[PDB]
């Protein structure tokens, strides 16, 4: 059993529609989310409480039930295309990639 | 028809924080008028038993949010600093030291004893003297024959006043009028969540400002079983309080009639330093009963399995590294400061389904309290005899990290944050405020008479 | 029962101890941090006494008023409240209307009774 | 979004040791409870290595392989931290990052609010 | 009218707001010179209550006595005072009469009534 | 007439902001005539 | 125009403009700083 | 006692406002002395 897993994996997007990503994990830890572009350090997006991180232009949100957390990305804007990772304490998911 | 009525004195409380009154046993002050924790003035201990058992009352507790811990921490520090504030101002003491190892010693080649004589000022500005004062290796660095005190680039090196006792004195905390302290009576309580039974007390009792690192000393024991307490289980940043239900006795001693020399370095400016040592010199150490330690750990292991499963292996290991204070067990005994190697206590693995352990120790005279930056205290030497007897009541442990391919978990000594010591005594208590105004329905309409 | 022992009793039964509660440091009397604590205890005491004066209830532990009870805030019977509840539970149920009730007591009872008495006085 | 100052990149021979360092302002350093190190090999996801406590120097690692081969230190007077890696292999070629957490209570979860740009360590013939 | 809003009204009209004035920090209640200020407010508050207690007027905003008014203190009409003046002006108008009036209230009413009532009680 | 920069007394700076305000004390005790006799029932 | 008096030249006049007059002030040029210990931990700062 | 002359090899704006001065200053040890150097403004010093 992998403690933290992420899905759907890499997916095609259409701007104007809202995207969603999710992850699941063992032992009920809090989940947070990060993203990165090649050559850059990662940036914090979403808090354990679902609170938006400082520096976030009001396009990110999410919620959970049980062992699964889902986040949404407003209107699939191209500026947000990046590698995304779910985190739970010491573990990271395999990540996903946003494509058009 | 119902109307509003007013009731003064209604027995309702709300969670609140207020500064608590310091109370202590005045007799301690009478025997030691210069004791650091012995208040010059204080509230009486108020030993009287709880009048109220609050029958059929339950309340929610959370020891991790209990700010009375912060008040205890703040007051201990403030008292410490004030009592030592005027003592000597030894910062000018630091000069170039020039020396080699002690020769013609009886010994136990340990590099611990250094025989150093350095130029120093006298009562007259125009005259100089040679001190010839010994130092422990831990207190000095090389500039290789030239030496300097290790904290010389810190703001000052100040001697603790020789008159001030550092023995822990019980401190009781009492409510201000209009406030009360509630105590959880639940057996084996996690120190958090709803308490099945509570009581009301005017003051806390039995709390002592005992300072220690890896082991919890002279604290309260669990009434029935060893308790595992933590803010969380999955968060490895957090510490675990072991809470023994039985004491483990440990003996510590130090050799050997170290003499003291009194040096004036200016007008009335007494300075104490270690003189020659009579007889042989042996490494200081502590002794833990091996048999007792087995029963003690076996109980801890049984409790840990409740959180991790019964198909697990509990392994113990010695420290992860870091500052001397966290990697070694430290304590204050006889006014002397010790750092001890505890690895002899943790070399074991516990798999589901007259002897003793000797722990070597070292002594240093310069102490930076509470991980404060840039300041240091110089302890005066204790004149030749240290004898200590103590009760180990628990450990501060952390869980190792990483994913596993197995059910094996590993635990190590950790923490070093003194506030966690205070929590081991304060988890039982909660501070609330009493509200005197209540409103309820009635049949009366207050007929007016006039 | 003793100080706050009444908390486990019914609201009606608890009324027997209101004097006891007044004695047990409700007075604000304590047998530089300690000085500030003494001042605070006094201020808290006097504030509550001011409210009783405002309501025309001064000097009494129990006081009747002419203000109707908003039953929609409890949805309970009179005897249900007095016999089947503690004050701790009760206080939460009506905690939202403390400001409203206090305002009503001033306007509907105390200022008016004094003005009517002045007419009788003259 | 303050970037932490990261030490320069370079190439090492197998078995060699390497030091990685980072620096920040005294205000950021004082506010930081933990300094964490993470690693990302090319084509791989992010791997947690370990952390050092800014106050006591206590260290907590992930895989025991790192515990044997990696040591973490900190210096409160210089507002910096260092990572010492020994016994380098070709499999250790990766980007390494310095990251910081200022969240002090349970239930908040782990965070990395501040990041260095990261540095590349190459291990080869 | 709010705190001191009554100052712009007639003395009669102002009486409607006496409770409001009592609420607006007249009580001395707070929301090392700052500590001394808190103590002073309490001392001032309690003094005024004592004076009312001496007069037997404690617990009331408005209180009567059997001590007669001296028309020579103001040389004004009853309705003139209540309708054509503010309290600020009035205080200035009878400001030198405080020593006599205060003494009369104690001597002529409060101590006397209590002694006579005690005799009825015996 | 000739004018020059001057002063240098910092209290003059504070005054330029504080001139709008005044501190007073509230005195509750007061007395006034009515027709009431304070009727007493004993 | 405000003053304690207008005949006593010892007194200052507060002009009280109804509009601000804006000013830019600057200082050259990347002066560096040196940190010197002049005793144990006794940091002294001086212009480099 | 400071011993010094005007700043030299400066790019400048001979303004006398800045001097380059040096002196015998104490150190962490009673036994050691150091030369600090650094710059002073004319307004802060006298002959
Ligand atoms: C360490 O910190 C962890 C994180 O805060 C703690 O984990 C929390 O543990 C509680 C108790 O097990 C969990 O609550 C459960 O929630 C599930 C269902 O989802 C709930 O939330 C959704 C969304 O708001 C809501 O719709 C549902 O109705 C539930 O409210 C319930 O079925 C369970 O009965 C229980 O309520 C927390 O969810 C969980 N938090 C996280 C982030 O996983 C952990 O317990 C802490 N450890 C210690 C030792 O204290
Ligand atoms: C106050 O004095 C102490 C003692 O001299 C200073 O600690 C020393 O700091 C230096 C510089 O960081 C350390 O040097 C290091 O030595 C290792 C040895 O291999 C080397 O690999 C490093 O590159 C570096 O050279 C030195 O070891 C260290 N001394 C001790 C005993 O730890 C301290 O920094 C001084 N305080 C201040 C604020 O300067
Ligand atoms: C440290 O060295 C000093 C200097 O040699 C020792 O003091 C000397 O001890 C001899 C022994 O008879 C005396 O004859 C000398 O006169 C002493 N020196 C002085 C200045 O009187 C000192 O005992 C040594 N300390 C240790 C711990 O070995
Ligand atoms: C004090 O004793 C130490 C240990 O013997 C001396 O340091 C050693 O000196 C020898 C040479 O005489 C070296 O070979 C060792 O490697 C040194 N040990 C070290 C550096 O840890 C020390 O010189 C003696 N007194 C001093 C250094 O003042
Ligand atoms: C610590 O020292 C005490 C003595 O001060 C030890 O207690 C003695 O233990 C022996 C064991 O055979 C008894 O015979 C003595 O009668 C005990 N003395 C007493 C009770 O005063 C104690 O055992 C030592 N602790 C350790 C861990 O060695
Ligand atoms: C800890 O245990 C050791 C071993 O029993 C004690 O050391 C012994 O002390 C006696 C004292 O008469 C000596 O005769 C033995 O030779 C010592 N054994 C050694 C040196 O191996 C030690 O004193 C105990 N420590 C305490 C009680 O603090
Ligand atoms: C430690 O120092 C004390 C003195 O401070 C020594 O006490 C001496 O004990 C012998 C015993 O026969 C007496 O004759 C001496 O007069 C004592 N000296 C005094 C009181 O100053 C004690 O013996 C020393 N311990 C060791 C191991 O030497
Ligand atoms: C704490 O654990 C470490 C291992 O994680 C211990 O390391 C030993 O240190 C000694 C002295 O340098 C070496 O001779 C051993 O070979 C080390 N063991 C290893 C590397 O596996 C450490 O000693 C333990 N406690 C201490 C040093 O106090
Ligand atoms: C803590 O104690 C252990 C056990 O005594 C120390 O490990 C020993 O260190 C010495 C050298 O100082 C070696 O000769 C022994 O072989 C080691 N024992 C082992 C590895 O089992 C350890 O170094 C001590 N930690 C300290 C002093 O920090
Ligand atoms: C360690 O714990 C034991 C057990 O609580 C303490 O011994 C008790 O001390 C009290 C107070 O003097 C006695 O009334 C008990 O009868 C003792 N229990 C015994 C002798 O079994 C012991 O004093 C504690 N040690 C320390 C250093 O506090
Ligand atoms: C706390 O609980 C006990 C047990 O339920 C209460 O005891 C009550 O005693 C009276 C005596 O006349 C009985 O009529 C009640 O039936 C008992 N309990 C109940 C629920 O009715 C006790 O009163 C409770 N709290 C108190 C006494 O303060
Ligand atoms: C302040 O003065 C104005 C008058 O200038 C007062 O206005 C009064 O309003 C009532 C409303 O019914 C009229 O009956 C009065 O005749 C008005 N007064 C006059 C003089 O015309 C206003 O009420 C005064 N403020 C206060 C607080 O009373
Ligand atoms: C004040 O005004 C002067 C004159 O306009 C400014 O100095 C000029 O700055 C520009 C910057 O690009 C230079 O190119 C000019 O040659 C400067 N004029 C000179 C030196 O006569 C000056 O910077 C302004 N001061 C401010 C804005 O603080
Ligand atoms: C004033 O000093 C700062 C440094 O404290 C200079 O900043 C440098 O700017 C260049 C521009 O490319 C960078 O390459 C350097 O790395 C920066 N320095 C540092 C330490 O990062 C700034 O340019 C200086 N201004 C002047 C007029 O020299
Ligand atoms: C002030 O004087 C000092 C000393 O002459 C100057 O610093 C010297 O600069 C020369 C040339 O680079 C170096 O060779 C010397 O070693 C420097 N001395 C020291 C102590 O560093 C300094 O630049 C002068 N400051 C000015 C001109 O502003
Ligand atoms: C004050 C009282 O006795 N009963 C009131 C009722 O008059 C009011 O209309 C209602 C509004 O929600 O709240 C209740
Ligand atoms: C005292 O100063 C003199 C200076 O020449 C030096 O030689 C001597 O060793 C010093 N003595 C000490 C440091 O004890
Ligand atoms: C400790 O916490 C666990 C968590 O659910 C709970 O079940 C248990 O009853 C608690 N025990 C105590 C004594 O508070
Ligand atoms: C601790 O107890 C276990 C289980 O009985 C035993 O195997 C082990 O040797 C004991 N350790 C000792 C006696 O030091
Ligand atoms: C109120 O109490 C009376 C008496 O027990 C009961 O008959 C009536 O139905 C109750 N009203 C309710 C429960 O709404
Ligand atoms: C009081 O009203 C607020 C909304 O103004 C509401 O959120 C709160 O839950 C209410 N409290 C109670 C006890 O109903
Ligand atoms: C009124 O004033 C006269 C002045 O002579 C005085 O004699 C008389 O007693 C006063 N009346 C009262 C009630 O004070
Ligand atoms: C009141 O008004 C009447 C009007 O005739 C006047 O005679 C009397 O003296 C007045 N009373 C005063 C001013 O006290
Ligand atoms: C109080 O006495 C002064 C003394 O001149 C007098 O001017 C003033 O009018 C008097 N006030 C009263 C109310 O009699
Ligand atoms: C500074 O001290 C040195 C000796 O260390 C001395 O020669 C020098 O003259 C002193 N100052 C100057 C300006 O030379």
């Amino acid at each position: 059993e992998i403690v933290l897993t992420q899905s759907p994996g890499t997916l095609s997007l259409s701007p104007g529609e809202t995207a969603s990503l999710s992850c699941t994990a063992a032992s009920y830890g809090h989940m947070t989310w990060y993203q990165k572009k090649p050559g850059q350090p990662p940036k914090l997006l979403i808090f354990a409480t679902s609170k938006r991180a400082s520096g976030i232009p009001d396009r990110f949100s999410g919620s959970q039930f049980g062992k699964q957390y889902t986040l949404t990305i407003t209107r699939m804007e191209p500026e947000d295309f990046a590698r995304y990772y779910c985190q739970q304490l010491e573990f990271f998911g395999q990540g996903t990639r946003l494509e058009i | 028809n119902l109307w509003v009525t007013v009731y003064y004195g209604v027995p309702v409380w709300k969670d609140a924080e207020t500064t608590l009154f310091c109370a202590s046993d005045a007799k301690a002050y009478e025997t030691e008028k210069h004791n650091v924790w012995a208040t010059h003035a204080c509230v009486p201990t108020d030993p009287n038993p709880q009048e109220i058992h609050l029958e059929n009352v339950t309340e929610e507790f959370n020891m991790w949010k209990n700010n009375m811990v912060e008040q205890m921490h703040t007051d201990i520090i403030s008292l410490w600093d004030q009592s030592l504030k005027p003592c000597v101002k030894l910062t000018p003491l630091c000069v170039t030291l020039q020396c080699t190892n002690v020769t013609n010693a009886i010994t136990d080649m340990r590099g611990e004893l250094k025989n150093c004589s350095f130029n120093m000022t006298t009562e007259l500005r125009d005259k100089k003297q040679k001190v010839y004062s010994l130092f422990y290796r831990l207190d000095v660095v090389q500039i290789n024959k030239e030496y300097r005190l290790i904290n010389c680039n810190t703001s000052a090196i100040t001697q603790a006043c020789p008159k001030v006792s550092f023995e822990p004195i019980p401190i009781h905390y009492c409510a201000p009028a209009g406030f009360a302290i509630l105590k959880c009576k639940d057996k084996k309580f996690n120190g958090t969540g709803p308490c099945p039974s509570v009581s009301t007390v005017q003051c806390t009792h039995g709390i002592k400002p005992v300072v220690s690192t890896q082991l919890l000393l002279n604290g309260s024991l669990a009434e029935e079983e060893v308790m595992i307490r933590s803010e969380n289980i999955t968060n490895n940043a957090k510490n675990i309080l072991v809470q023994f239900n039985t004491p483990v006795q440990i003996n510590c001693t130090r050799p050997n009639n170290n003499t003291r020399k009194s040096i004036r370095i200016g007008p009335g400016q007494a300075f104490y330093a270690t003189g020659d040592i009579i007889g042989d010199i042996r490494q200081a150490h502590c002794n833990v009963s091996k048999a007792t330690w087995n029963e003690t750990l076996g109980k801890v292991v049984k409790q840990l399995r409740k959180h991790f499963g019964n198909n697990t292996i509990i392994r113990f290991a010695n420290s992860s590294g870091g500052d001397l204070e966290v990697t070694t067990h430290s304590f204050n005994c006889g006014g002397e400061f010790f750092y001890c190697n505890t690895s002899g206590l943790f070399n074991s693995t516990w798999i589901s389904n007259n002897d003793s352990i000797t722990l070597p120790c070292r002594i240093k005279q310069i102490i930076n309290m509470w991980q404060r930056i840039g300041q240091a205290m110089y302890a005066p030497p204790i004149q030749g005899v240290i004898r200590c007897v103590s009760n180990i009541t628990g450990l501060i442990l952390t869980r190792d990290g990483g994913s596993t391919n197995s059910t094996t978990e590993t635990f190590r000594p950790g923490g070093g944050d003194m506030r966690d010591n205070w929590r081991s005594e304060l988890y039982k208590y909660k501070v609330v405020k009493i509200e005197p105004l209540g409103v309820a329905p009635t049949r009366c309409k207050r007929r007016v008479v006039g | 029962l003793g100080f706050l022992g009444a908390a486990g009793s019914t609201m009606g039964a608890a009324s027997m101890t209101l004097t006891v509660q007044a004695r047990n440091l409700l007075s604000g009397i304590v047998q530089i941090k300690q000085l500030q604590a003494r001042v605070l205890a006094v201020e808290r005491y006097l504030r509550d006494q001011q409210l009783l004066g405002i309501w025309g209830c001064s000097g009494k532990l129990i006081c009747c008023t002419n203000v109707p009870w908003n039953s929609s805030w409890s949805n309970r019977n009179l005897s249900e409240i007095w016999d089947n509840m503690t004050w701790l539970q009760w206080d939460k149920e009506i905690s939202n209307y403390t400001q409203i009730i206090y305002g009503l007591l001033e306007e509907s009872q105390n200022q008016q009774e004094k003005n009517e008495q002045d007419l009788l006085a003259l | 979004q303050v970037q932490l100052v990261q030490s320069g990149s370079g190439v090492k021979k197998p078995g060699a040791s390497v030091r990685v360092s980072c620096w920040t302002s005294e205000d950021i350093f004082e506010r930081t409870e933990l300094i964490h190190w993470v690693r990302q090999a090319p084509g791989q996801g992010l791997e947690w290595i370990g952390w050092v406590k800014t106050v006591t120097g206590a260290v907590n690692f992930g895989s025991p392989d790192f515990r044997q081969r990696v040591s973490l230190t900190r210096d409160r007077d210089l507002f910096t931290a260092h990572m010492d890696i020994r016994g380098l292999t070709q499999g250790d070629t990766a980007t390494y990052f310095c990251a910081r957490q200022k969240f002090y209570t349970g239930g908040q979860g782990w965070y990395f609010d501040l990041w260095g740009r990261g540095t590349l360590i190459v291990v080869s013939s």
